[PDB]
Parts: structure tokens; C-alpha cells; sequence
DNA sequence: AGGATGTATATATCTGACACGTGCCTGGAGACTAGGGAGTAATCCCCTTGGCGGTTAAAACGCGGCGGACAGCGCGTACGTGCGTTTAAGCGGTGCTAGAGCTGTCTACGACCAATTGAGCGGCCTCGGCACCGGGATTCTCCAG
DNA sequence: GAGAATCCCGGTGCCGAGGCCGCTCAATTGGTCGTAGACAGCTCTAGCACCGCTTAAACGCACGTACGCGCTGTCCGCCGCGTTTTAACCGCCAAGGGGATTACTCCCTAGTCTCCAGGCACGTGTCAGATATATACATCCTGT
């Protein structure tokens, strides 16, 4: 039930992918649907487009154009697991293929300020696809609604301070109680390596 | 004596949350009507909630339900909490 | 583990305890710095009264939290 | 793969009530043993929750995952303790059931037992 | 008789509790009012007032002024997402409008 | 001489008036309009000052909202001007007959 | 006839605060009609409230109540 | 091989459905939908038989009332069909 | 002592049903993308009503949503209902 | 004897039940004596109007009863009752018939 | 033991239209109608009696309430009917 | 790419609105008693969830062809911009009766308690008005001339 | 001028409206008592009608440049009809959770004196903000 999607191919390359899929006789997709279970990225390094980040977060293959060339040459079905972009968008597939939780399973986020380099709806969609939840008011570290939360956060390190404190303020003293403060760089890096890197 | 207002009580909250600001005269009128609106709404809802179930008093649970009905989103889950705190400091004295 | 306690007059007192103690010990530590006798104090945390005879970790208290203190005289 | 209105497949209904020959036929005929329902449970989960040993044995003998999670991140060992059983705990532990995984509330399986031998491990 | 300690002080509040009681009893809302309702009402009202006056002062300090005029309350109210649906049928006096020009009118 | 081309001073007006707070309609003609309308339901009416001020404020708010809705409707149909059909459609969707 | 006190530039200024850029030529009469209807309703309710209590002076609270009866609360007074 | 031309069966269906009073939303799916959302908010609920019918009536009246104004907005721009832009203008002008 | 749930059920409100509702509205020609928008609007409305209904129910220490509760909810929102 | 209060006022709607409902519904401290004899008449007049206009349309369709469709047809054609009941939905009713003037065939 | 205005509607219908009847799914609508109008009128009268520092809800309150709620033409007929009823009652 | 108009900075100065202070009168607090509304246990029986099955009305999939939506180019009049002329808004004075608030008596109207009796509610029960089904009549549309 | 679809006209069957009966619980009559609301009467804040002037804003005319509105082509998106596959609707039986009433005992709230501190009207004064000034510099056009 293979599907297809593109993340930076060329127009001639786009027509080539269309013809290759037609030879494979599979459904294509322009807008990012849920069942998009194959993504083709042009270069040889995981880019920072919205589509590739959604792809690594939902969990599927990230293959390169060499596979496209090989499919065009051999004209056969496919040969996977030889051109997957390694070192970081691979632990995601291994995590989804063993019935484990998602990345931010048990975290809470709050966005505040003016965002210029990146929009807001994109980040909100990334958060709600990861597995966490979004808040609507600022988490002051002296109110009852913040102190009465008992939710350990999986995927953290073995024994650290990111296991009992699971609330974040994100903008564009570093730990006062159970609330952090972090810049957007840490977020967008955390997504493209599949690990909650500390501080 | 004459007409009473809520102006001696807004200044204190202001001085507690922001220690270097004052407030004008018309803004005080705005803040003085904003309280009466909310008061009347909450009381009017509690009355009918007491009238449906054939009860005859107004207790704390009626106010809790009145608040949860007419405050949207995440403003309920905060306000309720605050309220509870007060009552617990009251019965313990 | 440091712990904040707050009094109705608008003050903050700091304490240092371990996560296996009992409320009586906390009241004793409070009396060691405040002056009020240990027979008239009542503590509040997250909208519920605390009894004397249980451990702190049973009520899910961790580092850097806040308790409220109320007297019983008037 | 015509699922039910709750998410349960045929293996689920087979497991929730021990019918071993039917499960044998269903497995030999071809049916994936790792398919979650709308809540997140798996066949092994219900098998170990209600208390039929032979079905857990049969499921394990066909490459089913042993530390999968579900609702509120509860492992099979969590239910095997919270209800109370003897054989399945021994079998699972012999197979490699993690005894240090944690659930969303921050508790370990040892914290959900009553028996002396139960608390012994 | 002992020294008097008011009811607004035992709860740690700043709004009154006598006034709310009296207005709830002589306004014909029910035939008898409990002894724990005024404290709840006072707490809720105080929280709302604090929430609005905290957001006003930020926009006050933005334009480099040290007071609060109605334009600032209008900005603070209309720029939040939950405080807007509660006050979605009120009009402030001497206020104004948010800046917004449609994107198919620019050069 | 030196002119600006059509479509530039309008943007300047938009930027200016969306930043102040003063009242737009003049003050004495509104008073006279209110008195002449109300002089058909009684005979010797007298008005305070806060009354005419409040009426003026509410009227301005109403008209500004109406014009915003009209502008949205006009842009919806591949134009830039506004015309009577837009007012009629806005007021008929709102529910004021 | 006193509806002509609402002149042409006044309507243009209100339109500008709205967000429009080009106005047509037959837009003014409709504006005057809408304004007349609105004012008629509000003033009638206010005069009823006033005549009830045996007075002869329309005060501010009367207009506030009249506006409240239709969903135009108007804090401020 | 007789065959009508595009535009006549629609008018007939309009005339037929505007002169009859009956629900047209296939009850059992609607019941399951209400139970799903209710399961979201609380746990282990159970409904009477009248609650579902009341909800059905209200949620049909709402959609009919929306589609009328959608059609008006669509006619306003020299077209005959409705697209997913008219719904948004309607909901915006209304106040939701 | 497990717990089961329900999901992905907005697909029972199929295509011809939306067409019949549109016919009773007054339209004649329908596009091919109105369906998702219609489903979204319906879900939002139903959520906003059922929340208040369940709050009323849970106040009186009951466990079954009755017919008067939906009426009180709909009157809270702004649309009354005669018949029950 | 005992002359009831609703029969010495010419009405048909009750007058005592309204008195009890005004006195024990928390609307004011005291309710006067001429308070219900007005509410009763107003309610009676409004009901008579609606029922007459409904029965007419019921007769104009060759039937001898009143089902909800007839009330729905009698409300949305009055131009003065449509304003008082504008945000109301009658159960098991319908909608008035009208097709627009553009979508008709040439 | 529930209450309902299900007997008086019959009398009014019997005196305006002689040979007709009402189905059971059409009596509930009249019930709800009467209750809603009652609530509106009484509530407005209460608010109007409270905005003046007074404690009795007399007949002038109901007059002003009717004159505010109901639309244009219906008001004159309603007020005339009520006034006739009250004066006949107080005459005897 | 200079030339010419707006908008933003920076610094003088100056008038009227905000923040603090002090007698003192009305409403909140402590201490006590008498009666009825609501919290808590038991127990009868109405109505909601969970299964099973045969039958037939709606939903899902596909195809050939026509009417409508979206992008082009070509005219002609209605509205935007800068000037010099004529109307009446706004500011600041002063004189003045009409009507809103307050106060002090004194009487006609409604809450409250007791005793006696007809209207309106629950249940039975039987005949007419409506729902469902087959058959000729007449109206309305499309290809063909 | 033919096809499909809609309106009348009997014709049989079936359950829900329209009457009717005992009896129980709220509406009617006949009394007294303590207090709101009508009605004179005097003091003084604020609204209506005038007058002169200085200057900001409403009226009236001319020119030329986008924008509204009516045409004429090209073709992808949606309506109508016939065959096949899925799950709503109806009638039926069985087991057990929770909605409606009924009693009995106790704790929580209205109703009254008394006295002491929190909040309102009235004064007097100093500083943040509104105005006039020179100018520093950030877009908008037309020529080449």
C-alpha cells in the first residue's frame, strides 16, 4: 500500500517521480495526509522543512534520490533499507515498530512573544503531533494548578531533573520550581535528533 | 454614607501585582462596572440552579457549578482552585 | 530539599527537610524559628488539611514547593 | 481485517475467553499478533489480565512483544500484579519482563501487590 | 470580648466579605444563604481583577508611560484568546480599534 | 507641482485614524438629531450631558462594525470598492431584517 | 430635516477607521437610514423607562439599561 | 435510452424535501457519535431515549440555517454553486 | 477492570445525508470539498452542548443524562427548544 | 356560597395558581392584589391569537386536527409574531417553501 | 402529581373554533410557550421594581413590562384587554 | 537618483488631575437561643444496556457528456487628489427659573393563621379520523421536426 | 407529439383522542396586626436660552488615471443512471444499576443587643503628561 510524497524535488524530478509511481501504480499525495508512509528527500542531509519534520515525528522512511534512480534503472518493485538517511531519523522508526510511546508523552508547552523566523501554527501542529499538550495561560510557579500535577515524562534520561519537572515556556535562573525557559533552537533541534537533550 | 464603590479595593491589588504604577479616573469607572456585571451573572445562575432541584438555599457547590458553566476554557480550572483555597483557610480558624 | 512556608501577614520562611519525615517534625522546625507554640499551627497544601502522623512523600511533595500556615487563635 | 466497533479483532475475542484450538487455527492461518485497539491494549494484555496461562504461553511462542505499553503506559506485568496471579509472573520474568519500567503516574509494578511472595520480587 | 479580626483577613483576601454577604441576602436570589458562599465569590472576583490589571500594565510600559488609560485595557482585553469570548459583547468608552489592514489592499 | 498617484493617501488615513481615540462625528448636530427624533414620543423632554455622550459612543461603535463586515463582503467578490448590496447582505445575514 | 448634520467627510472618516479604501457614490443615504432606525429603537426604550418613574429628564442610567436590553452593554458610565 | 438534462432533478428534490417533516440523519450513527464525545468528557455514562432525539432536532436545524446563508453569499458573487469559502464568510459575519 | 473506548465515528454522517440537508436549504449545485468543513462545524457544536449537559447532570449526583438537561443547555447557549 | 376568583373577572385562564407562582418564585418581597388579573388576560389573548391562526391553516388542508406543522406555518407568516419568537425551534416541524429567483429555468 | 395548563387551552380552542381538536404532540408546545412568556414578563417586572428602591410588584410594573417586550401592534390590544379585566374585577 | 513632503525624535515650559491626610457617623463583628431544612439509611420496581436473526431500503463504485468557472483582452465614465472661497463649530463668559432629592406624618393594603368543601388529577374504555394501498387522469419536459 | 412522474378516488384496518368516576390536596372565606408608600413642603444643583470671536473644517470646481463591467474561448469538475455489496430497522427475550419515595435524628442559619474600627466626603499640594520648537532621516516618484 505504498504512498508517495516530495520534499524538495525538481520539476523534471517531479515528473520523473510521477512516472515512477505510475509504473508502480500507487496512490500519490500533494497535501500531507495521515497515511503518507513514504517520503523522498532531495539531498543527502535531513533538511529543516515542515514536511520532513512531520515525517520524522509521525514515523516512516526518509529515502534519498538514489533510490529513485535505482528504481528507474532496475524497473523492479523496490529495495529499501539501503539509502535511508541515517543517524537520527532512524531511532524514530525503531521506536514506532516496537509499540512504545511517542516523544513528548507527558509534557506541557506554552508559547509567548513574537515569532519571526518561524510562524506559530506550524509549531502548534508539531507539538500536537508529537504527543504533548498546549496551554493557554502562563504557568506561574506558585499556583495550585501547577503544583498538583503528577506525570512523569518518559524518554528522559535515567535519573535526572527532567523526570519530575515537565512544563516549558518557549520564546524566540533557568528552572524555578517545575517551569523551564528555553529558546526555539532547542526545540527544533530536539525534533531532528529524537532525544530530549538536557537544559 | 452616600453611594459606595469598589475603588479602595482595586488600588491594593494594583500595588500588589505592580509596585510602580497608578490608575486614571475613567479607567476606575471601567473597572468598577466590570465587577458588577460578573457579580450579577454568577448570582443569577446560582439562583436558577437552586430552583431546578427543588432546594431552597445557596451554598458553595452552587457557586462552583455557576462558575464552571459561564467561564470559557482554562479560566475555569484556575478560578475554581483559588476559591477552594479560601474556604479551607476559613474553616481552620 | 528546600521548602517554602507562607504566613497570612505576607512573609516567607525557608526550611530544609528530607523526604521521609513527619508533620510533627516540620512543626517543630517551624517553632524553632517562629516562636508560636507547636500546638496551635495548621498547614494547608493543595486544598486539603494535613494530619499529624503521616510521611511527607505520601502527599506527593518534592523540592521547591509551597505550604500555607494558619493559626487557631482567631 | 474487519474490526469491531471497539477496535477488537478476532484474536482479541479469542483471547478474552480461552478457546485454545480456535486460537491455534487462527494463528496458523495467518494473523498478526501485535495489533492495538482504540485504547491501546494488545492480545497478550487481556490474556494475562483475565488469568489463562496456556494462551499466554501460546502467544509468547509466536514472537509477540513482551514490553509493549498501552493505556497510561501499563506493561503486562502491571496487570499481572494489580489483579494477582502466580504462574504468569514466573513465566514472564523468565522471558524477560522488565521489572523497572514506570507508568504515567510514576509507580513500579512492585507497588501494586499484596502477597509476600509477590512482594519478594 | 477578644480583639476583632475581620473575615477578609482570615481568608487572605483583599475584596470584602461583609459587602458580598449583604448584597447576596437583600437582592432576592434565594430564601437563605449559606455561610461559605461569600468567600468563594470574593476569591473569584479578586482573581479576575488581578488577571486583567496585570496585562494592562505591560502594554502600559510598552509605550513608555506610567499610568493606565482606557486604550490599554482595550488592547489587553482584545488581544487575549479566552478573555475575549467572555467580553465579546461589550464596548469600552474612549477606546479604539485594533490595527489590521487586509492583505489585498497593499501596494 | 508633484502629485501622489491614486491609492496612497488612503493608506495614510487608515494608519492615522486606527491609532487615535477622539470622537469623529461632530457634537452639536448629533444633539439636534437626537432631540428632533425624541420629540415625537413626549412633549417637554430634557436631557443631561452623559446621555448624549453615551448615545454618540454606541452609534460610532455600531457603524464601525457594520463597515468592517461590508468590507469583508466586498473583497469576497473580487472587487475593492464597496456598494449598497454589501450593506444589505451583511445586515441580512446578521439577523436584523 | 436635520439628518444632514451627518455630513460626507464624517462618514468617510468612520469608513477609514473601518478599513475600506474606495467608497462609491450612493453609499451615504443607506448609512443615514440605518442610523435613523437604530436611534429610534434605543430612544423609545429610554423614554419608556423614564416615563415610568414619573420624571421629565432622561438620565444616563436609562440609556445604559436600554442598551443592555439588546446586547450592547457599554461599560464606562 | 431516455435521459433528463442536468438541472431538473435537483429542483424536484427541493420541492419534495421542503414539504415533509422527518429526520434524515440515520439515528444509530448519531447515537454513537454523541456517546463518543460524552466518553471524552466523563466516564461510564448512560443516556435516556429523549436526549438523543432532542440533540438530533437541534443539530439539524443549525445546519439548515447555515446552508441558507451560505447559498445567499454564493449567489452574491455571480455563481450557482457553493464552495468552502462561503461557509467561512458566513460564520465570520455571524460572530462565531 | 479494563476500559474500552470509541474512535473515528464522524464518518457515519455520510455524503447523501449532507446532500439532503443542503436540498432542504435551497441549493442546487454542490462542490466536492464542502463535506470536511460540514463535519468540523458539527463536531464543534455538539461538543459545546454536551459539556454543559454533563455538568448539569453531575451537579445533582446522578449518572444518566436526562431530557431536561439538554433543554437547559440549549437555553444557556441562545437557542430554545419547544416540545419536551 | 363560593364565587371563584377567575369567574368574577371574566377570564378562563386561572388566577390563583398564578398568584402562588408569583409569591413563591423569588421575584419580590410582596405581590399586590391586582397583579395576577393582568398576567392572566395577557396570556389568554396571546394563546387565542396563535390557536386561531393555526386552526385556519389546518382547515385549508382538508384535516380536522392540529399537528405541529400547522403551528409552524402559522408562526412564520404573521410579521409580528415572527419577531417575538425568532430564536425558537419547533420540534417535528419544517421550513417554509421558497426557491430563489435565479436558479429557475429560463 | 405534575401540573400543566392542559385543560384551559381546550376551553379557549372550543370557544374560538367549535369543531376541532389538538393532538398530544401539540399540547406540549403550548405548555412550553405559556411558561416561557410567563418567565420573561415576571423577570422584567422584577428588575424594574428593583431599579427604583421599591418592594412591591404591582400592576404598573406589568404594564411597562408588556410595553417593552411585545412588539408594536400587539401591545395596544394586550393593554386594553388587561385594563378591561382589572376594572371589571375591581368594580365588583 | 536627487528633490520634496511626512514622520520621529529631542528639549524646553506649564497648567490641572492624582495621591495623601484627618474627624467622624453607619454598618460589620462577637455571644447566645429556638425551630425546620437537608444529610443519611432502607427498599420497591421501572427502564436502560447486551444479543440474535431475516428482510429489504439505502450507501458505495463506475461511466460518458454537457453546462459552468476561471483566465484573457478592450473600451468609457465615476471617484481620488490639491486649491481658493464661504459657512458655522467651539470657547468663554452671565442670568435664571424648573425640577430632582430629602424629610416628617399618618392611613389604607397585604402577610399570616384556622376551618370547611368543589375543581383538577390519575386510570378505563370504546368509537371515528387518519395512515397505508391499488387504480385512471391529468400536468410537465425533451428530441424532432 | 411521446415518455416518466404527480394528483384523486375509493377501500380496510387500528390505536390514540374525548368522556367519565372518587377522591385527595390546594383555593376560598372570615379575622387582626405592624409597616411601606402618598402626599405636603422647603432648599439649591444643574440645564436652557444669549452674545462675540477667532480659526479649523465643510463646499464647490477641474483634470486624468486605475478600476468596474460586458465579451468571447477552453476544458476540467460534477450531475444522472444502472449493477453490486453492506448494515440499518423491526420484533423478541433476560439480567441487574440506579431513579423516586419515606422516616428519623441533628447540626446549621435567621433574629436580637452591643460596641469599636474600616471606609466616605472634604482639603491642599507637587509631578507626569499635553503643547510649541528645530531638525534629523525614511519613503514615494519621475527622469534616463
Amino acid at each position: 500500500p505504498l504512498v508517495l510524497i516530495g520534499s524538495g524535488l525538481s520539476s523534471e524530478q517531479q515528473k520523473m517521480l510521477s512516472e515512477l509511481a505510475v509504473i508502480l501504480k500507487a496512490k500519490k499525495c500533494a497535501e500531507f495526509d495521515s497515511t503518507v508512509t513514504h517520503v523522498i528527500v532531495p539531498g543527502d542531509t535531513v533538511q529543516s522543512t515542515l514536511k520532513c519534520m512531520l515525517g520524522i515525528l509521525n514515523g516512516c522512511w526518509i529515502l534519498k534520490f538514489e533510490w529513485v534512480k535505482a528504481c528507474l534503472q532496475r524497473k523492479a518493485c523496490e529495495q529499501e533499507e539501503k539509502y535511508e538517511i541515517p543517524e537520527g531519523p532512524q531511532r524514530s522508526r525503531l521506536n514506532k515498530e516496537q509499540l512504545l510511546p511517542k516523544l513528548f508523552d507527558g509534557c506541557y508547552f506554552y508559547f509567548g512573544g513574537a515569532f519571526k523566523h518561524h510562524p506559530k501554527d506550524n509549531l502548534v501542529k508539531l507539538v500536537t503531533a508529537a504527543g504533548g499538550q498546549v496551554l493557554s495561560r502562563k504557568p506561574k510557579p506558585d499556583s495550585d494548578v501547577t503544583q498538583t500535577i503528577n506525570t512523569v515524562a518518559y524518554h528522559a534520561k535515567a535519573d535526572s531533573d527532567q523526570r519530575f519537572c515537565t512544563q516549558y515556556i518557549i520564546y524566540e535562573r533557568v528552572r524555578q520550581g517545575k517551569v523551564w525557559m528555553a529558546p526555539s533552537s532547542w526545540f527544533i533541534d530536539c525534533v531532528m535528533s529524537f532525544e530530549l537533550l538536557p537544559l | 454614607s452616600r453611594k459606595e464603590s469598589y475603588s479602595v479595593y482595586v488600588y491594593k491589588v494594583l500595588k500588589q501585582v505592580h509596585p510602580d504604577t497608578g490608575i486614571s479616573s475613567k479607567a476606575m469607572g471601567i473597572m468598577n462596572s466590570f465587577v458588577n456585571d460578573i457579580f450579577e451573572r454568577i448570582a443569577g445562575e446560582a439562583s436558577r440552579l437552586a430552583h431546578y432541584n427543588k432546594r431552597s438555599t445557596i451554598t458553595s457547590r452552587e457557586i462552583q457549578t455557576a462558575v464552571r458553566l459561564l467561564l470559557p476554557g482554562e479560566l475555569a480550572k484556575h478560578a475554581v482552585s483559588e476559591g477552594t483555597k479560601a474556604v479551607t483557610k476559613y474553616t481552620s480558624s | 530539599m528546600q521548602i517554602f512556608v507562607k504566613t497570612l501577614t505576607g512573609k516567607t520562611i525557608t526550611l530544609e527537610v528530607e523526604p521521609s519525615d513527619t508533620i510533627e517534625n516540620v512543626k517543630a522546625k517551624i517553632q524553632d524559628k517562629e516562636g508560636i507554640p507547636p500546638d496551635q499551627q495548621r498547614l494547608i497544601f493543595a486544598g486539603k488539611q494535613l494530619e499529624d502522623g503521616r510521611t511527607l512523600s505520601d502527599y506527593n511533595i518534592q523540592k521547591e514547593s509551597t505550604l500555607h500556615l494558619v493559626l487557631r487563635l482567631r | 481485517v474487519k474490526r469491531n466497533h471497539r477496535g477488537e479483532t478476532l484474536l482479541h475475542i479469542a483471547s478474552i475467553k480461552g478457546d485454545l484450538p480456535s486460537v491455534e487455527y487462527l494463528l496458523q492461518n495467518g494473523s498478526d499478533p501485535n495489533v492495538k485497539d482504540h485504547a491501546g491494549w494488545t492480545p497478550l494484555h487481556e490474556a494475562c489480565n483475565h488469568g489463562h496461562l496456556k494462551v499466554v504461553e501460546l502467544l509468547l511462542q509466536h514472537k509477540a512483544l513482551v514490553n509493549s505499553t498501552g493505556y497510561q503506559n501499563d506493561s503486562p506485568l502491571h496487570d499481572a500484579a494489580k489483579n494477582g496471579h502466580m504462574d504468569i509472573v514466573k513465566l514472564l520474568l523468565s522471558y524477560g519482563a522488565s521489572r523497572n519500567a514506570v507508568n504515567i503516574f510514576g509507580l513500579r509494578p512492585v507497588d501494586y501487590a499484596d502477597g509476600e511472595n509477590m512482594k519478594s520480587l | 470580648r477578644a480583639k476583632a479580626k475581620t473575615r477578609s483577613s482570615r481568608a487572605g483576601l483583599q475584596f470584602p466579605v461583609g459587602r458580598v454577604h449583604r448584597l447576596l441576602r437583600k437582592g432576592n436570589y434565594a430564601e437563605r444563604v449559606g455561610a461559605g458562599a461569600p468567600v468563594y465569590l470574593a476569591a473569584v472576583l479578586e482573581y479576575l481583577t488581578a488577571e486583567i490589571l496585570e496585562l494592562a500594565g505591560n502594554a502600559a510600559r510598552d509605550n513608555k508611560k506610567t499610568r493606565i488609560i482606557p486604550r490599554h485595557l482595550q488592547l489587553a482585553i482584545r488581544n487575549d484568546e479566552e478573555l475575549n469570548k467572555l467580553l465579546g459583547k461589550v464596548t469600552i468608552a474612549q477606546g479604539g480599534v485594533l490595527p489590521n489592514i487586509q492583505a489585498v489592499l497593499l501596494p | 507641482p508633484h502629485r501622489y498617484r491614486p491609492g496612497t493617501v488612503a493608506l495614510r488615513e487608515i494608519r492615522r485614524y486606527q491609532k487615535s481615540t477622539e470622537l469623529l462625528i461632530r457634537k452639536l448636530p448629533f444633539q439636534r438629531l437626537v432631540r428632533e427624533i425624541a420629540q415625537d414620543f413626549k412633549t417637554d423632554l430634557r436631557f443631561q450631558s452623559s446621555a448624549v455622550m453615551a448615545l454618540q459612543e454606541a452609534c460610532e461603535a455600531y457603524l464601525v462594525g457594520l463597515f468592517e463586515d461590508t468590507n469583508l463582503c466586498a473583497i469576497h467578490a473580487k472587487r475593492v470598492t464597496i456598494m449598497p448590496k454589501d450593506i444589505q447582505l451583511a445586515r441580512r445575514i446578521r439577523g436584523e431584517r | 430635516d436635520n439628518i444632514q448634520g451627518i455630513t460626507k467627510p464624517a462618514i468617510r472618516r468612520l469608513a477609514r477607521r473601518g478599513g475600506v479604501k474606495r467608497i462609491s457614490g450612493l453609499i451615504y443615504e443607506e448609512t443615514r437610514g440605518v442610523l435613523k432606525v437604530f436611534l429610534e429603537n434605543v430612544i423609545r426604550d429610554a423614554v419608556t423607562y423614564t416615563e415610568h418613574a414619573k420624571r421629565k429628564t432622561v438620565t444616563a442610567m436609562d440609556v445604559v439599561y436600554a442598551l443592555k436590553r439588546q446586547g450592547r452593554t457599554l461599560y464606562g458610565f
